[PDB]
């Protein structure tokens, strides 16, 4: 009998949120991550990323400012293994081998995953379509790609992606010096998806703003809104479709509102869809292009193509990434 | 102290959350 | 364009003979070698003067022209 | 600035006689190098033993001498430690070790010669680079 | 710490049975806003 | 142009389509097998060219000697042809059933082939296809025990095709693999070391498939099952859809970390193989320069070559410390209690071991779209890309999109039940 | 004779050629041809040392139009420029193209915002779009003019190509640690925020569309009288409110805010660059550096990065900057052990 | 209907050069050394 009274609670509106079966995991999970994570950033002790005995400490108390960094990746020794708290000894240990990293990550992904489920489930209790579930799927998938797949493809969570601002940058740099991304279509479409969204989110909102109902209670001293009850909605779509059409050409402009908003959710999502793949594909070593040589068979004199000066920089960095943690000549992972 | 200041400005950004999400002005159809 | 000349035969007729006439006209632009001399884009024969391990650079703002020539006389 | 005869006028034996290769050959040299070498000898640098290269100068100091073709040919058939005291056939490609380096099974005298030629003409073209990878390092 | 490991698993599975048994649930099942088929 | 969605209910046309795309899958099987034995050159590392099925065919130890490319050429031509013709045998079928006429009104037919929303008939159709897998699975078993063996990469010498005897049929062992941590080296399905486990692990499936195929045949789903699941046609795709995704992942990761199943000899060396291979390659090199491996002290104080693993054994040091879980036929003989024996190392190390290290270490799975071999910085004079990176890469991709599919079609089954249709 | 032209010219045809139509098309055409021409036919190794076009065989990516030589400073070397002396072929050899493209192309951008103003006073719409467009124009001048001006010459300006741009990126990372600049950070904020909006807005709509609006149940219809439009704000609101926690529901704000994020961002980013033009950067944290030198057992990601940079700089500057003629002996180069 | 600035010029101004290049480029792909 009780069991029935509980479910009804979870299922409908609670005057704050909606916490369905999906948030039954999402809420306790994302909490453990938050708390742990906030504290790790304010006091975590140094952590030696690559097994080496050279601890890096990117926490507030240990001499950092916000940009300087945060929660550092597990050791390269525990690298790919499961490192819970119970599994170790003293926390002085745990804290050194990157525990916080794993703990925070895994809870976050799981609850991150469920935050997505929750999005759909709310749709089922409100009779609306299931799309928002899909558009979130892009970044989520990406987080996983960066936080999981790679360390899974590489052989150790260490060098997953630090939880600091600064290290984000590091991960990036090291990354293209090791796999050369810039020249990979999936990260190229990525810049397309993003620079896309920028150009469109500006375009739409720009036009939507220019073709407004010029005459609705808007004077030069006041500006007050609309509300669903408002039939004609805010703008004269004929003015916008007319505007844009006259700036380039008829086809160029969009006739109806579906093709407009569908585009807005299509471009970005399918751009990151790919990028998130990009990484996941270079997680197992299928690195970007690399046109290192173009010649003059005349003598075979090598001619440097713009791309070689790209390899000249990619080079300097390879050489010094993870200084003194290499004992053999060629990195293989 | 370089610290408390990054913390201080932190607690506010969370205090602002609570207050924004739980004490916001109503979105009503009374219109 | 709803397909306007896109359907008629005149459009194909006047281009079937026009477009493949530029397609070729261009091709011969490269086979003949005008590109190189009109644009001055050295050919594999002329990058390095056999055993001239240096890269032609440009130094003087006013002698660009006489400089460049100094480089073409060399290769010859 | 084209590929010239002199360029291909490479030393053939220790004393002083030389042979001038051709266009056809040169190219087969690469194709072969890439076939059973590059993998381990990319751009003329040992991956397995970085302190030993394939530059011309370092080959002359070998035992027996290797700045010429006959020497390389000998090496490809049967291997010789930089000093010439060990038989490294159970370790390095050798027509005598076909049974273990299948890529070698097909090879022929003509191909060794060409491969050898590729290794001696390259440096005249690439220079420092082919050595320790300058452009490459 | 072995005491900790145990405590966790209880907690975790606890909220699992609430996910699982929350769906198979004969009571709430798959009840929507537009149509209830029971 | 949801054309394929107009077909939803006219099962008479789906058969025409399902059996049309079912014809492509087999077509590819021939077009690729023949394309491969085409470009294929004998005695050159299968994987240094760019093959994928043949390696599968030699996996089943269909045509090979101790880790020797192929002694018998033919075995592949059979496969190339068969599947290429099965593509017509079905192309005919798919086309016909697609164009000559719909279904469901044939009385004797509806008795043999029913429709949707009918739990008892869907169930029955399901079990059917289950009786088929129960078989194909068991056939694999046949091909290892009473037929031309299977390729065991393990003990001894070269591990050519070998026939198995009394597969690990213990009830415990088989599901133990299911109950083990999917972390650090131990992935439930991937942990499979002994080839005999694999055989026995197939016997149980078939018995389980069949025992199930028949089960639903005779039984219609219970209440709990009825009130959890929906029954729209689109919804059964959502079930099946997401199932395949998981697996895409499954196999992908399964691909990168080899179990005897994927003998690294055809497929190439494992991401870790290369690294661990590079450590071993250099112990020897310096060992030959008289370097003492036990007292080595790398700039870190961890010894260049040897260090420990958290549980205290010996492992090659260097970043390759994260792959001490790695196990293969070459590195094992030096393995013993407490980790690697410092005494077998410098005393009992055969030459053929340096070879494998060097080869693998040399063909690192690392590659780019230009098929450039090695580090992102190398020169374009070396072509290679470990099959594994190809399988892992492409297949990951599909397992992802496909999941996007589990979301799209399953969320649309919520719109049929009452939402938007 | 005037007004007539006004009309003939401003006549509503397929492709609107307004008063601005005169700047826009001659410039935006030549700026395109200029690229495509050199891209396919010119070499820039007399001026840069690398391969510029297809004529030498670069892939699309590799091919580009390279910047003039550093020896020339900011002399706009136009065809009749005292330096080219009217000889076209050389005017190209020297890179006189870059200047071409940037100048004509600068005006095409001028024309395009002008054409955006015209159309708004003919149709009677708001000028807003024309204003949103300033961001890119800022970014452009910021980048291709201001920056090269502040520095040694035209050479250092981005190069007109694909890879030639990636190289730009990296260049910045090494000598400027542009990633640490806060301005690029905000810029990085709006661009990613533009795409975040573009998804939620577009998905929310599409998914909150009115039920049964189409019996067939696909969604390819509308009309003018369809005043109410195809979806609910009331449901979205509650959707968000209960999932994310917040949701200002007032369509007019939603769209404007969508102007603020992207555009507000690029202006910063452009500011950030006017700064680097003067080698004025955010490349250092005195506080850290100090304790970084008095103590060797202390390291943060801040530091690890500064190391990569020097690697970028040492290895990449002698081939990348031919004019100073850097000679760097193997030993000298910074280098981690074993690599 | 007639020939006009808009329709007419626009198209050939962009569209004609293209095939000249595509023609030139097509020629490139076969060149040696
Ligand atoms: C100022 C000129 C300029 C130009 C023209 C480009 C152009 C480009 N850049 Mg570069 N860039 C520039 C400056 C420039 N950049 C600067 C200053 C920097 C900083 C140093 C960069 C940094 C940069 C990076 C880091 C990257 C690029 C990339 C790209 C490519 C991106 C493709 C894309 O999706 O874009 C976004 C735009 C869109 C998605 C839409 C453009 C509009 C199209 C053409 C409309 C098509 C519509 C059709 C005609 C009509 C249909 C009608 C409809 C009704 C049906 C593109 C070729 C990326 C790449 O992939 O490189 C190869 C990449 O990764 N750029
Ligand atoms: C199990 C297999 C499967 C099946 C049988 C279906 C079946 C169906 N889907 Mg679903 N889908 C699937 C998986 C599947 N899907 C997956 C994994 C995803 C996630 C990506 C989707 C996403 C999806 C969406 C988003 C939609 C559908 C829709 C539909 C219906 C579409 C009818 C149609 O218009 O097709 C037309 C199909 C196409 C034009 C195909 C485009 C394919 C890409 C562009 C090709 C890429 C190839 C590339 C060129 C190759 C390069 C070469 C390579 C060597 C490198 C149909 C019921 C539609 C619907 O409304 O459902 C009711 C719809 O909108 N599906
Ligand atoms: C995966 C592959 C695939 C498959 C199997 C189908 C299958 C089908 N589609 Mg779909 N479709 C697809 C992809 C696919 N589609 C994609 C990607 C799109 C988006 C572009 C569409 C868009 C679409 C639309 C818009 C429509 C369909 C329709 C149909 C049905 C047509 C039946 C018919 O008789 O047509 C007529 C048949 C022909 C013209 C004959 C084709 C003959 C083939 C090529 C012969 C091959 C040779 C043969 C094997 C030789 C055998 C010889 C023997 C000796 C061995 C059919 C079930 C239609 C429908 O309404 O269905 C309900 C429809 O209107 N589809
Ligand atoms: C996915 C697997 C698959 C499946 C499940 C099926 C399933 C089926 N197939 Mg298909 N098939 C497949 C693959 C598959 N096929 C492939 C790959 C091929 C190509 C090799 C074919 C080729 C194929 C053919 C050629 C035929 C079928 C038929 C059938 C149906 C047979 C049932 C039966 O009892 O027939 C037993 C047969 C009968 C009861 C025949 C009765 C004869 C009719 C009524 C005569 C009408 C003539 C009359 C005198 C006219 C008077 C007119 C007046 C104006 C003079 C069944 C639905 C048959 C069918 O659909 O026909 C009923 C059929 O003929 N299949
Ligand atoms: C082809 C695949 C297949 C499919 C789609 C189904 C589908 C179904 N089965 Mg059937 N089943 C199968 C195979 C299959 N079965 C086999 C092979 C057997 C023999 C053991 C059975 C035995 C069986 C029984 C005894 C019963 C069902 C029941 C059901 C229904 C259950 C409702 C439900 O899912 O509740 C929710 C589901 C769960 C809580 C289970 C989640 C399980 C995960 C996803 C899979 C774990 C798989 C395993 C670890 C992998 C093997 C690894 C290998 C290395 C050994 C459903 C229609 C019930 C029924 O229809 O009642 C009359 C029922 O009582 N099935
Ligand atoms: C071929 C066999 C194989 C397969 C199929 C997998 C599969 C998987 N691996 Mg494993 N792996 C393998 C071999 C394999 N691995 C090997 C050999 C190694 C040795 C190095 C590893 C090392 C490894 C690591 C280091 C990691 C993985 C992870 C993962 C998961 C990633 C997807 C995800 O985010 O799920 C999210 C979860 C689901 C979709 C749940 C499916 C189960 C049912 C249907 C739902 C239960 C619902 C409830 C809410 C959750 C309870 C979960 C419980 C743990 C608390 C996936 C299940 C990652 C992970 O997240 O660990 C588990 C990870 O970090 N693997
Ligand atoms: C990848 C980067 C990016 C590109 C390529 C891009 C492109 C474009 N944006 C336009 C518009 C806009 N973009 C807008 C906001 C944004 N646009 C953004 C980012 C981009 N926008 C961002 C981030 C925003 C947010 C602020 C707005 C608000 C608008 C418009 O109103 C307008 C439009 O109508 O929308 C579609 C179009 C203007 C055409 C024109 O004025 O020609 C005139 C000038 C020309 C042709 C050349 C000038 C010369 C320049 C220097 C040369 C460029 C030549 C290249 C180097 C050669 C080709 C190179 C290849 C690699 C592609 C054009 C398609
Ligand atoms: C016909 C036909 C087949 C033409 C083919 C064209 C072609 C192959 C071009 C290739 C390359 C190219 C871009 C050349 C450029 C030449 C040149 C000088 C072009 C101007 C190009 C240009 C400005 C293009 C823009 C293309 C375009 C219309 C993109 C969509 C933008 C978008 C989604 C805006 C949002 C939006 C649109 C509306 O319409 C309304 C109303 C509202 C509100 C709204 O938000
Ligand atoms: C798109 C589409 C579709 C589909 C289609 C399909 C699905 C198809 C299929 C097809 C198929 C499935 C096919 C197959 C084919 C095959 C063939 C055509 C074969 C051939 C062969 C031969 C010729 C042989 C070979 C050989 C041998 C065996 C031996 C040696 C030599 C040789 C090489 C000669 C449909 C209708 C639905 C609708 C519309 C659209
Ligand atoms: C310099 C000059 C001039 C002239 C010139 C011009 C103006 C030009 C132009 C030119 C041009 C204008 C050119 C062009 C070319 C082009 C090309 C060659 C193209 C191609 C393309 C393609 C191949 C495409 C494709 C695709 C696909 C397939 C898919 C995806 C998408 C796309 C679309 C990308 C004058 C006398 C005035 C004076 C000054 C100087
Ligand atoms: Mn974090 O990292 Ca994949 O590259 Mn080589 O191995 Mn370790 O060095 Mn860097
Ligand atoms: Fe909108």
């Amino acid at each position: 009998n009780l069991w029935e009274r509980f479910c009804n609670w979870v299922t409908s509106t609670d005057n704050r949120l909606y916490v369905g079966w999906f948030g039954v995991i999402m809420i306790p999970t994302l909490l453990a991550a938050t708390i742990c994570f906030v504290i790790a950033f304010i006091a975590a002790p140094p952590v030696d990323i690559d097994g080496i005995r050279e601890p890096v400490s990117g926490s507030l108390l240990y001499g950092n400012n916000i940009i300087t960094g945060a929660v550092v990746p597990s050791s390269n020794a525990i690298g790919l293994h499961f490192y819970p708290i119970w599994e170790a000894a003293s926390l002085d240990e745990w804290l050194y081998n990157g525990g916080p990293y794993q703990l925070i990550i895994f809870h976050f992904l799981l609850g991150a995953s469920c935050y997505m489920g929750r999005q759909w489930e709310l749709s089922y209790r409100l009779g609306m379509r299931p799309w928002i579930c899909v558009a979130y799927s892009a970044p989520l998938a990406s987080a996983f790609a960066v936080f999981l797949i790679y360390p899974i493809g590489q052989g150790s969570f260490s060098d997953g992606m630090p939880l600091g601002i600064s290290g984000t940058f590091n991960f990036m740099i090291v990354f293209q010096a090791e796999h050369n991304i810039l020249m990979h279509p999936f990260h190229q479409l990525g810049v397309a998806g993003v620079f896309g969204g920028a150009l469109f989110c500006a375009m739409h909102g720009s036009l939507v703003t220019s073709s407004l109902i010029r005459e609705t209670t808007e004077t030069e001293s006041a500006n007050y809104g609309y509300k669903f009850g408002q039939e004609e909605e805010t703008y004269n779509i004929v003015a916008a479709h007319g505007y844009f059409g006259r700036l380039i050409f008829q086809y160029a402009s969009f006739n109806n509102s579906r093709s407009l908003h569908f585009f807005l959710a299509a471009w970005p999502v399918v751009g990151v869809w790919f990028t998130a793949l990009g990484i996941s594909t270079m997680a197992f070593n299928l690195n970007g292009f690399n046109f290192n040589h173009s010649v003059i068979d005349a003598k075979g004199n090598v001619i440097n193509t713009w791309a070689d000066i790209i390899n000249r920089a990619n080079l300097g960095m390879e050489v010094m990434h993870e200084r003194n943690a290499h004992n053999f000549p060629l990195d293989l992972a | 102290m370089e610290t408390i200041t990054y913390v201080f400005i932190f607690a506010c950004i969370i205090a602002l959350f609570f207050f924004a999400i739980f004490f916001r002005e109503p979105p009503r159809i009374t219109k | 364009p709803f397909s306007d000349i896109i359907t008629s035969v005149r459009y194909w007729v006047i281009h079937s003979i026009t477009i493949p006439a530029l397609f070729i006209a261009g091709w011969l632009f490269v086979s003949t070698g005008l590109a190189y001399d009109v644009f001055g884009t050295p050919r594999p024969d002329s990058y390095y003067a056999q055993e001239q391990r240096s890269i032609p650079l440009v130094t003087d703002r006013f002698e660009a022209k006489q400089q460049v020539e100094t480089f073409l006389e060399q290769l010859k | 600035a084209e590929l010239t005869p002199e360029v291909l006028t490479v030393p053939l034996n220790s004393e002083g006689k030389t042979i001038t290769l051709t266009e056809k050959q040169y190219l087969e040299g690469k194709r072969l190098f890439q076939y059973a070498c590059a993998s381990c000898h990319v751009g003329g640098i040992t991956k397995t033993n970085p302190s030993l290269d394939l530059r011309t100068e370092t080959l002359a100091l070998a035992t027996p001498p290797r700045d010429n073709i006959e020497g390389l040919v000998d090496y490809m058939k049967n291997p010789t430690t930089y000093d010439g005291e060990q038989e490294i056939a159970e370790v390095h490609p050798s027509l005598r070790s076909a049974d273990i380096f299948p890529k070698m099974r097909n090879l022929t005298e003509k191909d060794l010669v060409a491969i050898a030629g590729h290794i001696l003409v390259e440096p005249k073209i690439l220079g420092d680079k082919w050595g320790g990878g300058k452009v490459y390092y | 710490m072995e005491t900790l490991k145990i405590t966790v698993y209880i907690v975790v599975t606890f909220f699992v049975l609430l996910f699982v048994f929350g769906f198979l649930s004969g009571d709430p099942a798959r009840n929507p806003k537009r149509k209830d088929l029971e | 142009w949801a054309g394929n969605a107009r077909l939803i209910n006219l099962s008479g046309k789906l058969l025409g389509a399902h059996v049309a795309h079912a014809g492509l899958i087999v077509f590819w099987a021939g077009a690729m097998t023949l394309f491969e034995l085409a470009h294929f050159i004998p005695e050159k590392p299968m994987y240094e060219q760019g093959l994928i099925l043949i390696p599968h065919i030699a996996t089943l130890g269909w045509g090979v000697g101790p880790g020797g490319e192929v002694v018998d050429t033919f075995p592949f031509f059979v496969v190339g042809v068969v599947h290429l013709i099965s593509s017509a045998v079905l192309g005919f079928g798919g086309v016909y059933h697609a164009i000559r006429g719909p279904e469901t009104l044939e009385e004797y037919s509806s008795f043999f082939g029913y429709d949707w929303k009918d739990k008892n008939k869907m169930t029955t159709i399901l079990g059917f296809h289950l009786i088929v897998l129960g078989i194909g699975a068991l056939l694999l078993v046949a091909k290892a025990m009473f037929f031309g063996g299977l390729y065991d990469t393990w003990a001894p010498g070269g591990g050519d095709v070998r026939v198995i005897t009394n597969p690990t049929l213990d009830p415990r062992v088989i599901f133990g693999y299911l109950l083990k941590s999917p972390f650090g080296g131990e992935g439930w399905i991937v942990s499979v070391n002994n080839l005999e486990d694999v055989v026995g692990g197939h016997i149980w499936i078939g018995l389980i498939c069949i025992a199930g195929g028949i089960w639903h045949i005779l039984t219609t789903p219970f209440g709990w099952a009825r009130r959890a699941f929906i029954w729209s046609g689109e919804a059964y795709l959502s079930y099946s859809l997401g199932a395949l995704s998981m697996m895409g992942f499954i196999a992908t990761c399964f691909v990168w970390f080899n179990n005897t199943v994927y003998p690294s000899e055809f497929y190439g060396p494992t991401g870790p193989e290369a690294s661990q291979a590079q450590a071993m390659t250099f112990l020897i090199r310096d060992q030959k320069l008289g370097a003492n491996v036990g007292s080595a002290q790398g700039p870190t104080g961890l010894g260049k070559y040897l260090m420990r693993s958290p549980t205290g054994e010996i492992i090659f040091g260097g970043e390759t410390m994260r792959f001490w879980d790695f196990r293969g036929p070459w590195l094992e003989p030096l393995r013993g209690p407490n980790g690697l024996d410092l005494n077998k190392i410098k005393n009992d190390i055969q030459p053929w071991q340096e070879r494998r290290a060097a080869e693998y270490m040399t063909h690192a799975p690392l590659g780019s779209l230009n098929s450039v071999g090695g580090v992102a910085t190398e020169i374009n004079s070396v072509n290679f890309v470990s099959p594994r990176s190809w399988l892992a890469t492409s297949h990951f991709v599909l397992a992802f999109f496909f999941l996007v599919g589990h979301l799209w079609h399953a969320g649309r089954a919520r719109a049929a039940a009452a939402g938007f249709e | 004779w005037f007004d007539i032209l006004d009309d003939w010219l401003k006549r509503d045809r397929f492709v609107f050629v307004g008063w601005s139509g005169i700047l826009l098309f001659p410039c935006a055409y030549l700026a395109l041809g200029g690229w495509l021409t050199g891209t396919t036919f010119v070499t820039s190794w007399y001026t840069h040392g690398l391969a510029s076009s297809y004529l030498e065989g670069c892939n699309f990516l590799t091919v580009a139009v390279s910047t003039p030589a550093n020896s020339m400073g900011h002399s706009l070397l136009l065809l009749w420029g005292p330096e080219a002396q009217g000889d076209f072929t050389r005017w190209c050899q020297l890179g006189g193209l870059w200047t071409f493209i940037a100048l004509h192309g600068a005006f095409g951008l001028i024309g395009f915002m002008l054409r955006q103003f015209e159309i708004a006073r003919l149709v009677g719409v708001r000028p807003y779009n024309a204003i949103a467009f300033s961001a890119p124009i800022a970014v452009f001048v910021s980048v291709f003019l201001i920056y090269p001006l502040g520095q040694s010459s035209w050479f250092f300006a981005p190069s007109f190509g694909v890879a030639a741009i990636f190289r730009f990126l990296l260049f910045f990372q090494g000598f400027h640690n542009w990633t640490l600049n806060p301005f690029h950070m905000m810029g990085v904020a709006g661009v990613l925020g533009g795409a975040l909006l573009c998804a939620i807005h577009g998905a929310t709509v599409e998914n909150t569309l009115f039920q049964d609006g189409e019996g067939a149940s696909t969604f390819r219809a509308f009309n003018p009288t369809q005043a109410e439009e195809t979806y609910s704000m009331v449901t979205a609101n509650r959707f968000w409110s209960q999932i994310f926690g917040i949701a200002f529901s007032n369509k007019r704000w939603l769209h404007f805010f969508m102007l603020f994020v992207p555009v507000t961002g690029l202006w910063m980013s452009a500011i950030g660059v006017v700064g680097l033009a003067l080698n004025l950067r955010s490349y250092d944290f005195i506080s850290q550096e100090i304790r970084a030198a008095e103590d060797p057992e202390f390291e943060t990601f801040y530091t690890k990065n500064l190391l990569l940079n020097e690697g970028i700089r040492a290895w990449m500057a002698p081939q990348d900057q031919p004019h100073e003629n850097f000679v760097f002996p193997e030993e000298v180069l910074p280098r981690g052990n074993a690599l | 209907y007639p020939i006009f600035t808009v329709r007419w010029v626009a198209v050939h101004t962009l569209a004609v050069p293209t095939i000249f290049f595509l023609g030139a480029i097509a020629a490139m792909q076969f060149i040696q050394r």
